[PDB]
RNA sequence: GAUGUCAUACUUAUC
């Protein structure tokens, strides 16, 4: 039983910028294995970042335990990864 | 323009009245239902008037208002039916001087029609449960229990409805130690709207449905249902148990019924008529009220016909069954709405058009040299009941309390030279109506 | 294939520029068939070329076409294929919709959302298919018979609503006739499913009209299957309705008292079970009921031992509490000994029938305390305390109701004495369930009979529980909590030593450790201010101050919910960790994308609004509430309720000048749940400050040319109206040309508003001489009773029921009068509603506002008592 | 004066101008609501207080038009031009028979003392300040929560059974506030800012300047 | 309520058990569903308040926290004079949201 | 079974509530009874139409609201208008700058001004009877004049300027009214300088 | 459909003249047996009390405009 | 104006 708007991808946002991967790694990795990460190095996608796990429950368990982590000076924010949300800049 | 409405004089005229220990005492005390105002009278024998101790308004139309006492009990709860659908049972508080409200259950919506209950109320004699039923097709029972802090509750009212039948009165049959039974006269209105000849609407008599309420599985169903030959206007329940003949009787046109079913075959006796009046061409005559009394030796009913010929019935019944029901003209009284026969020798009758009276028994029962007459007389040819007109012989009248109800006409003049005006109104209605000069000086 | 594994290819193209890597198809549009069920749609993967070879049945592959939009299609086109069903069903008719859906759902490769999907198809083409689906009643009932029997109570549910409306549809003859070759077959599992079956539609379609055919069923002496069948038919319909079962007890429990005397022990067991249901239901307290089946009970309990037994001592105590004291007295004096023989019986259905017999046995006057404390309680203790009966739920929870059962009759002091051995175990669920029986003891009795020497230990087991603790479940917490609370003062040698194990516990590599901390530290920050306790209270807040940095969401939202429980337990303007100091440090806290620290977030804003407001420099209140019109929008409901709270306490605090300029800004997002918490914060803003100051600013929102505007403010305006009652009776005339131009509008919706605003008008200025404005509304009103649309027909039914009251129900007659007798019968039937509202409303108003009717040839309806006069 | 009130038992009153030069009676103001007026009492040349046989008092009032030259089909709906509206109506519960402006005590104030059929006897005095109007309508509405009636029935639905209430202060639940308990009083005294015996002195000297 | 058309109520004989709601409905009305101005308590039946189904959620059906109420618009416009408002079946109403 | 119309007309008291709808129903006679009572309403036109009655002002210019005097008298409307100019002209960047250091008083007129506006300066709106309507061609039905008066627009198209001298006053046709007669479908017009004082009729008719 | 069947005289669109009439008569008797005001004036103008009133009004009851066509 | 496929938008303090 999972809601159709969970996925295996989970954008964040308002991510500190001098955040290293290797915290980003152990953040997105206390849920479960995490298959990918990407952080944006653009000035129009900074703070921004999307992690892609291997199993639906362990994205899922992910995404349900990271909206509103504690982090730097920012308010960073976690969600679903959308295919019309994402390429709104197209 | 804003206006406000006050009230100078309060309304005199009596709906209702009932009689009861709701004090506590050993005396007995008077609550009259005047529709929108409720009174408390305490009937004293030293002086023999009536004293007003406690009047509140209800604001609603009071269609129903009965006293009932619970088992072990000395205070005497009064339960009343509004036009809303709430009935509420009270007690009177001697302390505070005012009606706490003990109880309101709502079964309805407001409003006086024929689906909301409030209509008809019946009680048991000893104090077990409580009916209410509407004009038509609603009914519905609420059991009185006891709780230990010596305080009084109410359980769920069940469900009693039976469609397409409408109830003109209810009573409750008096049962000792065993369930209540409700008696109604209930009437069939499917067959005679659902056939176009009409012939269908002259063999709907109304029949006595007997429900007897189950406390061990928490239902109301219909026990007895026995068919009549006449149409019933009222019941009067007899007291039973170890008292005598547990029943209902039935008032008709000229005709009184004792119905009592399981056993006791069905007495019928014309109501005894004038001697020779000419008030009735081809018309009957009904009764208006029972005003059932005992004084711990029988049981007698002050029965009231359209006349107003007082007529004390008794009944003469046997061990178990009934063997026939006697009356004889008592006195003479004006037409009143209800009686409230206490005790000590006093009988209070609330006219509705006239002024209230207030009597002291004097030579109850009067079985000495009155003609009077048996349902077992073997008579023919109509009735054969003539009755003579007698004056007032075995009661005197004590108190006479002023009710110009009937103010149709009301006119504010000066014509007694005075410095404050009067008012001219007429009260009564027929040979009771009378002018009233009303000033306001004391008298 | 969500939990599919994809390339890099298919990751690679699904992310935008600027990151750093750290035939088959059926007609075309059709969704993916499986290849499991291309059996029922094997007709539509070729062409349908309509041209002289297309009959009826063909039409019905398009029933089964939507199908395929309804098992594995898009979401809206499974809501068009079901909008195109349910208004074609008459139509497309039964018979092939029927033999289409029942192999379909009788497919061994199917699942639970595509069950559920046809459960309600086959429910939404029931309400058009009504007399018809009698020769189909029994491929339905064959289909729904394994519904009710089945794991999730959903499913349940949704199969015992379709056995209700198919007995309510087929009628009472059908099902008798479809069910009674059903009775006499030769599976168990179908006659007991078919037996719920009967019970469903005799719950549905009333007792005694299955009443003779049930008892002709039981009478009947051909075979024990029948009779037990009609045993489990009447058990089961004494299960599922209590109250109704009651009436028919008496002539239920004549048929009832005619089993368990045949050789069969399976049909005397079935009459006992069917017994015990009865007096569960059928005359709850009816003794008499089971007075002709209290003889042979007692007998088949004392000659005979096993099932049969169990079933007769199960039977014996739920109708020892519907007997009278002495009785209860005789057959509890009679009874102890076989539950006391029975406590070592290997059987776990006789240990769990006892165990439900021993809390029902002990219940009332007669059974001594000190007897049960010495012969019953150490068996009980014994025998039942055990590892294995706190797997099974059904298992725990009976005994946990067995024990709070034997705290409140013997008393709480000789079973915490017991019980708190037990809590410092290896084992989760027995340490649990003693927790959970502790916080019942503690709830129901208290802890007034513990003395010093145990309540130390029972403190130590409560820390050892807590302390390790596997699961996410808050059962130990609460018990901790109704533990502090029913010790009170009594905790005062204890907080220290609580303290120090929670500073400890905040501090761990686990998430949920910290968690566990904070919620424990909520659970008892009430039985710190009872106590005297000042500074550990203080110190508690000035290290949750600093311990709003845990990475854990779960943590950080049981971490505000303490410091909201530390703020309501003591002072606000006198906490070391002051409102200087913590609402600019809750501002980036609110910004939270999660449920629960999200609203304990806005909890915390609400309350430093409503109690701290004098403790900013009027300037972060301004920048709260702009951030506050992101806190809507979520799935949650309990968010969006304070933050118009907020909203409305802010602009009590810093005057409504500027949050109603941000709320008429926010109301143009064209997006749902974001416009109707706007308007709600508006209104709340207007009626918790002056309504007036709130007046031509709401007048202002509808002069700007936008649609979803002018609703929204006219949904303020009626929320406003219905915040405010008889405060509505100055606004009145300056609302009444807004909602006569709203009404003329073409859209639905805004005359919708305007008849919702008109409806609230009118339930709030009723009884204050405001009729001008409802009769004039109200001929605006009239016309938009005739739309199509069920919404506006809704509000306007609403505002006629607000007229009716408002202005009077002869106005009401007056206006919904010449509509009754109408030709057109699409006015007539909503005149005829209307009338039947105003009836329902108000009856005895329409006897002196009915209209006069002139007398007919053969009946007469002039009233002649009304027409009189003296 | 110049006109007739035409009283009719069914529908409503309807008024008739008379002329002077000609004899011809032209109706040209009637009412909409359905009242089934018993009798009627002229207070002003342009309302009109009638009575009910249900047991409503309603007080029909004239448009400052008044558009009386009519010489003489259609008119609004079946009926006149000039449609007359309403302006006060209460329900006392049984049926006023007779209605009277006049003054029952000398050097008071006009008020109309009505007469029902069950023996009551009521008097309708108007408001002379907005000040005291608006403290009586608070009063009624504290009265009206605070002390409920015994028969379970509410007081704002007692009034509005047939016609709904407009501008009439019911004075017997004013005047129950002093046969209630004190604590009540005087909570009902501190909503209204007030105190108990100048609220009794407040609700006894209308009172006694309009009637005894 | 007002929101799902598919929604019934009990409409049974109201007895002497009052109405409970849980923590999630807690001050909405029953049929109007309205949060302000309280006026009159909820009644419930004898049918849908025995055994289990005491001091639970009328509206949703889980365990109750506070007591239920109607609005004030309600008992002006004799709403509470009704039968039970009790929902007894769910009809596409939390129900398809569990199992996906 | 169902009349004609003429039946329904002769057989009713009034017949001039009867329509041709009416005949084919199931009473003719409870229909023509509820039509013509005293205080019944007649059904909505919309009831026989296509259209919903909301179809009908599609393409017609409609204002957008019409403040009342006691809105606009407080100066509310015309700050709510520079507020939306104001705003208008923001890019995002100016309206994201302004959510995080947002700038108080934006207005900030009065206090007692609305409650003034509100309770002193209420005017009542202009209602109307019960048994009036609307429909959909009510809002542009304006037309629904008296013998012996001019209005000004009248007065201004056919150039006669109201006077109380009565030499130009009334209009150049009275001089046919002079040389031939008073009208004869108004026998009791009476007009200055025919049948009326020319200083005391100043009104240019009078009706008596 | 169930409104009627459970609330009698609330009616449909298929309801006749004769019925409401008979339904407008029963609520007519209802008010009358239930005011006081209503029953005080029909005593009043008759010579009969308000028991006869009574009785008049509920034998009135069953069927008050005559046979159904 | 109806019909059947697609898209947009709106409402019921729905979750």
């Amino acid at each position: 039983r999972l809601p159709p708007e969970v996925n295996r991808i989970l954008y964040i946002r308002n991510l500190p910028y001098k955040i290293t991967a290797e915290e980003m790694y152990d953040i997105f990795g206390k849920y479960g294995p995490i298959r990918q990460i990407r952080v944006g190095n653009t000035p129009e996608t900074r703070g921004t970042a999307y992690v892609v796990y291997e199993d639906i429950f362990d994205a899922k368990n992910a995404c349900d335990h990271l909206s509103g982590f504690n982090v730097c000076n920012r308010y960073l924010v976690v969600l679903y990864y959308n295919a019309n949300r994402a390429f709104q800049k197209m | 323009m804003f206006l406000y409405n006050l009230t100078l004089q309060r309304a005199t005229g009596i709906s209702f009245a009932i009689h009861g220990n709701f004090s506590g005492t050993k005396q007995q005390e008077i609550v009259v239902s005047r529709g929108k105002i409720l009174e408390l009278l305490r009937p004293d024998p030293n002086t023999g008037k009536v004293h007003t101790l406690l009047t509140v308004e209800v604001f609603g139309v009071i269609r129903s208002l009965m006293a009932f006492r619970l088992t072990g009990g000395t205070k005497d709860y009064i339960v009343v039916g509004s036009d809303s659908g709430r009935i509420v049972i009270l007690e009177y508080q001697p302390s505070k001087n005012m009606f706490e409200k003990i109880h309101q259950e709502t079964f309805g919506k407001s409003g006086c029609r024929r689906i909301v209950p409030g209509q008809f109320l019946a009680v048991d004699p000893k104090g077990r449960a409580v009916m209410i039923s509407a004009i038509e097709k609603q009914k519905l029972v609420y059991i009185l229990n006891r709780d230990a802090a010596a305080r009084l509750t109410i359980s769920s009212p069940l469900e009693a409805h039976k469609a397409n039948t409408l109830v003109y009165h209810v009573v409750g049959v008096d049962v000792g130690f065993e369930n209540p039974m409700f008696a109604c006269l209930e009437m069939d209105y499917e067959e005679a709207d659902n056939d176009p000849t009409g012939e269908a609407a002259a063999n709907t008599q109304q029949t006595l449905t007997f429900y007897e309420l189950d406390l061990g599985l928490n239902h109301v169903v219909r026990k007895y249902s026995e068919p009549l030959e006449e149409h019933g206007n009222f019941l009067i329940t007899v007291p039973g148990g170890s008292d005598g003949p547990s029943g209902v009787l039935i008032c008709s046109e000229n005709y009184i019924t004792y119905k009592n079913f399981g056993d006791q075959p069905d007495i019928r006796c014309p109501i005894p008529r004038r001697r020779n009046d000419l008030d009735d061409p081809e018309r009957g005559m009904i009764f208006v009220c029972s005003a059932t009394h005992k004084t711990k030796s029988m049981f007698f009913f002050l029965a009231q016909t359209e006349q107003g010929d007082i007529f004390k019935i008794t009944l003469e019944t046997d061990e178990d069954m009934v063997t026939e029901i006697r009356l004889k003209y008592f006195d003479t009284v004006p037409v009143a709405a209800a009686m409230c026969v206490l005790k000590t020798g006093f009988l209070f009758v609330a006219s509705e058009f006239g002024n209230h009276y207030l009597y002291q028994i004097a030579h109850l029962g009067d079985d000495d040299e009155e003609p009077e007459f048996s349902s077992a007389m073997p008579l023919e040819e109509g009735d054969t009941f003539f009755f003579q007109p007698r004056p007032l012989k075995n009661l005197v009248l004590v108190d006479e309390l002023d009710s110009l109800s009937p103010i149709l006409f009301c006119q504010i003049a000066d014509l007694a030279n005075e410095d404050t005006p009067q008012l001219y109104v007429a009260c009564g209605r027929g040979p009771r109506s009378s002018l009233r000069v009303l000033r306001h000086g004391l008298e | 294939e969500r939990n599919r594994p994809l390339s890099d290819e298919e990751l690679d193209a699904m992310f935008p520029e600027g990151y750093k890597v750290l035939n088959d198809q059926p007609s075309g549009n059709l969704p993916f068939l499986k290849p499991d069920d291309i059996q029922y749609f094997d007709k539509l993967l070729v062409d349908v070329d309509e041209s002289t070879l297309s009959p009826e049945e063909q039409k019905e592959r398009k029933i089964m076409k939507l199908l395929l939009k309804i098992k594995n299609g898009t979401p809206p086109m499974r809501k068009a294929a079901l909008r195109q069903i349910t208004d074609k069903a008459r139509e497309f008719g039964a018979g092939p919709l029927f033999n289409q859906i029942l192999p379909l759902l009788m497919s061994p490769t199917l699942e639970d959302q595509e069950r559920h999907l046809l459960v309600k198809v086959i429910d939404r083409i029931l309400y058009k298919l009504d007399d018809l689906v009698r020769p189909y009643v029994h491929k339905i009932l064959v289909v729904i018979e394994p519904l009710l029997i089945d794991e999730d109570y959903y499913a349940r549910v949704e199969g015992r609503e379709i056995i209700s409306n198919l007995a309510k549809a087929a009628g009472l003859a059908t099902m008798i006739s479809t069910m009674r070759p059903d009775i006499d077959n030769m599976d168990e599992y179908v006659r007991n499913t078919t037996a719920r079956a009967f019970a469903v539609v005799a719950s549905a379609l009333g007792i005694p009209s299955l009443l003779p055919f049930l008892k002709a069923v039981c009478k009947s002496k051909k075979s024990w299957q029948a009779r037990h069948t009609g045993i489990k038919i009447v058990q089961q319909i004494a299960i599922l309705m209590g109250c109704a079962i009651l009436p028919h007890l008496r002539s239920l429990v004549e048929i009832i008292e005619h089993g368990l005397v045949d050789e069969q022990q399976k049909v005397r067991t079935i009459s006992a079970l069917a017994i015990a249901a009865l007096a569960e239901a059928a005359t709850p307290y009816g003794i008499e009921s089971f007075d002709s089946v209290l003889k042979p009970l007692w007998k088949g309990i004392r000659q005979h031992r096993g099932k049969g037994l169990a079933a007769f001592l199960k039977a014996i105590g739920y109708l020892i509490p519907l007997m009278d004291a002495e009785y209860a007295n005789y057959y509890t004096r009679e009874v102890m000994l076989i539950l006391i023989r029975e406590f070592q019986s290997p059987d776990e259905e006789m240990k769990k029938i006892v165990l439900k017999v021993v809390k029902q046995c002990c219940g009332t006057d007669g059974v001594e305390a000190n007897y049960i404390k010495t012969e019953i309680l150490p068996p009980f203790f014994k025998h039942f305390w055990q590892h294995r009966m706190a797997l099974d739920r059904r298992n725990y929870r009976q005994l946990v109701d067995t024990t709070v059962e034997l705290a409140n009759k013997v008393g709480a002091a000789e079973i915490i004495s017991r019980i708190v051995d037990d809590l410092k175990d290896e084992a989760e669920q027995y340490r649990k369930m003693v927790m959970e029986t502790i916080e019942k003891i503690m709830g129901n009795l208290g802890a007034a009979d513990i003395d010093h020497k145990l309540e130390e230990q029972l403190i130590d087991g409560i820390l050892y529980a807590f302390q390790e603790q596997t699961t996410e479940d808050s059962v130990m917490l609460n018990g901790f909590g109704t533990v502090v609370n029913a010790l009170g003062k009594r905790v005062k040698p204890y907080l220290p030593q609580i303290c120090g194990t929670v500073l400890w516990r905040l501090n761990n590599k686990s998430a949920k450790v910290r968690q566990q901390a904070a919620d424990l530290i909520s659970r008892t920050a009430v039985v710190m201010k009872t106590c005297q306790e000042e500074k550990l209270m203080g110190h508690l807040g000035v290290v949750l101050y600093e311990y709003l940095g845990e990475e854990y969401p779960e943590v950080l939202g049981s971490i505000l919910g303490a410091l909201k429980a530390i703020v309501n337990v003591i002072g606000m303007h006198k906490m070391t960790p002051p409102i200087k100091d913590l609402l600019p440090r809750l501002t980036p806290i609110l910004k939270n994308r999660h449920e629960k620290v999200q609203e304990n977030c806005i909890d915390l804003v609400g309350r430093i609004a409503d109690r701290g407001a004098e403790y900013v420099s009027a300037r972060e209140w301004m920048r709260i509430c702009f951030e506050l019109l992101e806190l809507l929008k979520a799935h949650k409901k309990a968010i969006r309720r304070a933050t118009v709270n907020t909203f409305g306490y802010i602009a009590k605090a810093i005057g409504p000048h500027d949050v109603l300029a941000t709320l008429l800004n926010n109301l143009k997002v064209q997006e749902r749940q974001n416009r109707v918490c706007t308007t709600v914060a508006i209104a709340i803003v207007a009626e918790t400050c002056s309504p007036f100051t709130v007046l031509p600013a709401l007048m202002n929102e509808y002069r700007v040319p936008e649609l979803n505007v002018q609703n929204g403010v006219l949904k303020s305006l009626s929320f406003l109206f219905e915040y405010i009652g008889e405060m509505g009776k100055d606004y009145i005339y300056a609302v009444t040309p807004l909602l006569e131009d709203a009404l003329m509008d073409r859209d639905l919706v805004h005359r919708q508003t305007a008849s919702a605003v008109v409806q609230h008008m009118s339930l709030g200025v009723y009884g204050f001489g405001c009729e001008d404005s409802l009769n004039h509304l109200l001929n605006y009103v009239w016309p938009n009773v005739f739309e199509t649309s069920p919404h506006v027909i809704q509000a306007v039914m609403g505002a006629l029921e607000g007229l009716r009251v408002a202005i009077g129900p002869c106005r009401m007659l007056q206006y919904c009068l010449q509509g009754l007798f109408h030709p057109a019968r699409k006015v007539r039937d909503v005149y005829w509603k209307i009338y039947n509202s105003i009836y329902i409303g108000s009856q005895d108003a329409l006897i002196a506002h009915y209209p006069r009717i002139y007398n007919d040839d053969k009946n007469t309806y002039i009233r002649y008592e009304l027409d009189y006069i003296l | 004066g110049h006109r007739v009130i035409v009283s009719d038992v069914q529908e409503s009153f309807i008024w008739v101008r008379y002329k002077r030069n000609e004899n011809q009676l032209i109706i040209f103001a009637d009412d909409t609501y359905p009242r089934w007026v018993t009798t009627a009492s002229l207070l002003d040349y342009d309302t009109v207080a009638g009575a009910d046989k249900f047991g409503n008092i309603c007080v029909v009032r004239l448009p400052p038009n008044t558009n009386d030259e009519v010489d003489e089909d259609r008119g609004l709906l079946n009926g006149a031009s000039q449609k007359a509206e309403v302006i006060m109506n209460y329900h006392v519960g049984e049926t006023v028979l007779s209605l009277q402006k006049t003054t029952l005590i000398p050097g008071g104030s006009e008020s109309l003392v009505y007469t029902t059929l069950s023996g009551g006897i009521g008097i309708l005095v108007p408001f002379t300040s907005h000040e005291d109007h608006d403290f009586f309508q608070h009063v009624e509405m504290h009265l009206r929560s605070e002390h409920p009636p015994l028969c379970g029935r509410d007081h704002l639905s007692f009034r509005s059974y047939y016609f709904p209430v407009k501008n009439v202060i019911d004075g017997d639940l004013c005047e129950q506030f002093n046969s209630m308990e004190p604590n009540k009083q005087k909570n009902v005294s501190e909503e209204l800012d007030r105190t108990p015996p100048e609220v009794s002195k407040k609700l006894e000297d209308i009172r006694t300047r309009y009637a005894f | 309520a007002k929101h799902h058309p598919d929604l019934i109520f009990c409409r049974k004989q109201a007895g002497v058990a009052i109405g409970r709601l849980c923590e999630k409905c807690d001050g909405k009305c029953v049929i109007c569903d309205s949060y302000v101005r309280p006026c009159t308590l909820v009644r419930i039946c004898d049918e849908c308040n025995y055994g289990s189904y005491q001091g639970r959620c009328v509206i949703c059906g889980g365990p109750g926290v506070s007591d239920a109420y109607y609005c004030k618009e309600c008992t002006i416009q004799e709403k509470d004079r009704d039968g039970c408002p009790k929902i007894v079946n769910l009809g596409s109403s939390k129900t398809d949201l569990f199992y996906e | 079974n169902r009349f004609t119309v003429a039946e329904l007309k002769q057989l009713v008291a009034r017949p001039d509530v009867v329509e041709m709808h009416d005949v084919t129903a199931q009473d003719p006679k409870l229909l023509v009874h509820l039509k013509a009572t005293r205080n019944s309403v007649p059904v909505p036109r919309h009831w026989c139409f296509k259209r919903k009655y909301l179809q009908g002002k599609r393409g017609i210019e409609k204002p957008p609201f019409e403040l009342p005097d006691f809105i606009k008298r407080t100066g509310i409307q015309e700050m709510r208008e520079a507020l939306q100019e104001k705003e208008e002209q923001k890019t995002m960047k100016s309206k994201m700058r302004e959510k995080v250091r947002p700038k108080m008083g934006k207005i900030d007129i009065d206090y007692q001004k609305l409650h003034d506006a509100f309770f002193k300066w209420q005017t009542k709106p202009k209602l109307t009877i019960h048994g009036d309507l609307y429909y959909e061609g009510k809002e542009f039905e304006t037309r629904l004049k008296k013998p012996g008066d001019l209005s000004d627009e009248l007065r201004i198209s056919l150039g006669m300027p109201v006077g109380p001298n009565a030499h130009k006053v009334p209009p150049p046709w009275l001089i046919a009214m002079q040389r031939y007669g008073p009208p004869p479908s108004y026998p009791n017009l009476k007009i200055p300088g025919l049948n009326s004082p020319i200083p005391e009729s100043c009104s240019f008719g009078y009706h008596a | 459909e169930h409104l009627q069947s459970k609330y009698i005289g609330t009616g449909h669109a298929d309801t006749t003249k004769w019925e409401w009439l008979v339904n407008q008569h029963r609520d007519s008797y209802c008010s009358y047996m239930g005011h006081f005001d209503l029953l005080n004036y029909f005593a009043i103008a008759e010579n009969e009390s308000k028991a006869r009133v009574r009785f008049n009004l509920m034998e009135k009851m069953l069927q008050p405009c005559g046979p159904p066509a």
